[PDB]
């Protein structure tokens, strides 16, 4: 498990920043509540649904930690926190929204990045 | 696992909570455990639409006092599945207090609960203006109820 | 159809049998008149007043309006309210 | 609809209901039935003002938001007795003590 080169390092940390940092239209920033998944003991139905669990606190440890060897496997990760949201809380409710509209704003930040 | 829990149906429904009571309204959901969570409060004439599940059990306090309200002229609100995307709606109002517990309910509001035993009343009056009005109380009773079908 | 509640200072007050059977304690009593020696007048009509309301209200499809006391009737009422167990 | 009101006389206080719609002189027959009084037995009476017999008691002011369940309208009663109607007189309730400081 050697580091990844400076520059794509640099690019992980960019993207997962716009996708953290981003506020709606109304003024709410959408990924709060992914930032840390609730613990086992808080909610045991995540876990008895969700096989691979994760949130940005995870991807930002796996960017430091040179596990993502691309862009690529760091999107993957995204999707999968993106997916679980949404599989846990249906179709219907905010987080799930909230889960779709940070996909995209994932995807338009590694669009700008990569140029 | 207790009678009075919301079951885990992963089945949305959405719903419409509406306060027409002159009171701040706290919705409280009871979790796959029976024990209730406190939900952001309704403002007096205020609704909104909000994202819940089947078989997911609600009940609603005045913000402040805990003093128990109904919901479409009951205790408890649970949701069916919507049919055709139609949102259930729950009327939320004023029970009629019998004339005591409201009685209670202003002494309670006009007088710090240090002050209590420094009114000039019948003794007993000292306990129940203390038995504050609380969800586990109540919870208790329903479930009682319902042991009974 | 019509009892008598009699306030302690001598003022009667003329209700509905089926508004005073809200009264547990008056329940009991009846007869049609009623006797009490120890709630007075302004106690006894705000208690007729809650008569009207919980039989107007109760199992209603309106909005329900609070019932409103005074803070300097509220210590009464309540010993009222106690006392007549409703 | 209905509207709510206290009838009252010396220290006699009736409860009763009656529709907006309903008249001054329909009042008075809810008043027989209880107080075997007959109507030209009787003057009834907003705020010191005479209600006429074919006026509606919404007419008289008497609405939904002035006489409610929980806040009676009242209507004062003066009988008639040997060809004479005695003064309106409506006896005072009892007052309340002092607020205690402990409520403010
Ligand atoms: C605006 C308003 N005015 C008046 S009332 C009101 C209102 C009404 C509803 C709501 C919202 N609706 C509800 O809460 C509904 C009502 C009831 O039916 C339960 N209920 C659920 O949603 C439940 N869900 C279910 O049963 C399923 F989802 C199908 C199985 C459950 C509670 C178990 C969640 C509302 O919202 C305000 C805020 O409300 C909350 C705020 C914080 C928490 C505490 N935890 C919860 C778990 N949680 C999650 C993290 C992740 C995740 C993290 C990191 C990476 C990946 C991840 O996937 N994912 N999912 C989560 N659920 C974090 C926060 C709870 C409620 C206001
Ligand atoms: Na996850
Ligand atoms: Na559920
Ligand atoms: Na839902
Ligand atoms: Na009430």
């Amino acid at each position: 498990l050697s580091p990844n080169p400076p520059k794509l390092t640099k690019q992980m940390n960019a993207i997962i920043d716009t996708v953290i940092n981003y506020k709606d239209s109304s003024g709410r920033q959408l990924s709060e509540v992914f930032i840390q998944l609730p613990s086992r003991k808080e909610l045991p139905e995540y876990y008895e649904l969700i096989r691979k669990p994760v949130d940005f606190k995870k991807i930002k440890e796996r960017i430091r930690n040179h596990k993502y060897r691309s862009l690529g496997d760091l999107e993957k990760d995204v999707m999968l926190l993106c997916h679980n949201a949404q599989t846990f809380n249906l179709e219907g409710s905010q987080i799930y929204e909230d889960s779709i509209v940070l996909q995209s704003v994932f995807k338009s930040a590694r669009q700008k990045i990569a140029k | 696992r207790p009678v009075l829990r919301s079951v885990n149906s992963r089945e949305p429904s959405q719903v419409i909570f509406c306060n027409r009571s002159p009171r701040v309204v706290l919705p409280v959901w009871l979790n796959f455990d029976g024990e209730p969570q406190p939900y952001p409060t309704l403002p007096p004439g205020t609704g909104r639409r909000i994202h819940s599940y089947r078989g997911h059990l609600w009940l609603f306090r005045d913000a402040g006092t805990h003093d128990g309200l109904l919901v479409n002229q009951t205790e408890l609100f649970v949701p069916s599945l919507n049919v055709d995307g139609q949102p259930i709606f729950a009327n939320i109002t004023l029970p009629v207090y019998t004339l005591k517990e409201r009685c209670l309910q202003v002494v309670r509001s006009l007088v710090k609960p240090e002050n209590y035993r420094r009114l000039d009343i019948v003794r007993s009056l000292y306990e129940d203006l203390e038995d504050h009005p609380n969800v586990q109380k109540d919870l208790e009773r329903l479930t009682q109820e319902r042991i009974a079908h | 159809m019509y009892v008598k509640l009699i306030s302690s200072d001598g003022h009667e007050f003329i209700v509905k049998r089926e508004h005073a059977l809200t009264s547990g304690t008056i329940k009991a009593m009846l007869t049609n008149e009623v006797n009490f020696r120890e709630i007075p007048s302004h106690v006894l009509s705000k208690v007729c007043m809650y008569f009207t309301y919980k039989v107007r209200y109760t199992n209603s499809s309106t909005e329900i309006p609070e019932f409103p006391i005074a803070p300097e009737i509220a210590l009464e009422l309540l010993m009222a309210a106690n006392f007549l167990d409703c | 609809m209905d509207v709510f009101l206290m009838i009252r006389r010396h220290k006699t206080t009736i409860f009763t209901d009656a529709k907006e719609s309903s008249t001054v002189f329909e009042l008075k027959r809810i008043v027989e039935g209880i107080l075997k009084r007959p109507p030209d037995e009787q003057r009834l009476y907003k705020d010191d003002q005479l209600l006429d017999d074919g006026k509606t008691l919404g007419e008289c002011g008497f609405t939904s938001q002035t006489a409610r369940p929980q806040a009676p309208a009242t209507v004062g009663l003066a009988f008639r007795a040997d060809d004479t109607f005695e003064a309106l007189c409506i006896e005072p309730f009892s007052s309340p003590p002092e607020l205690p400081d402990v409520m403010k």
